């Protein structure tokens, strides 16, 4: 199952998805959390 | 008759004090640690 948006995983075969860093968003899944592009802000940990 | 002897020079005016300087700004904060450590791939079964 893909990690729900707001978390990420960077290792093959991990049961738990780590929460994304503060000031970063994630889509459905994603190996690494992609930081906010240009002039925006997340302002919360594990924000979608 | 000759004129009276002139009087000696008068003392000079007192000087003013000097204000103290304001406190300097605090040092710039350090940036966060360089990335997370490499994650473990995880193994075994964890089954019954």
């Amino acid at each position: 199952k893909p990690c729900q948006p707001g978390r990420y995983q960077n290792s093959i075969g991990q049961r738990v998805c780590k929460p994304c860093d503060m000031g970063t968003y994630s889509r459905y899944g994603g190996e690494l959390c992609t930081k906010c592009p240009a002039g925006t802000v997340a302002s919360k940990t594990g924000s979608s | 008759p000759p004129p009276t002897s002139p009087p000696p020079s008068p003392p000079p005016s007192p000087p003013p004090p000097r204000p103290p300087p304001p406190p300097p700004p605090p040092p710039s904060p350090p940036p966060p640690n360089r990335s997370p450590p490499p994650p473990p791939p995880a193994s075994s079964a964890i089954n019954p």
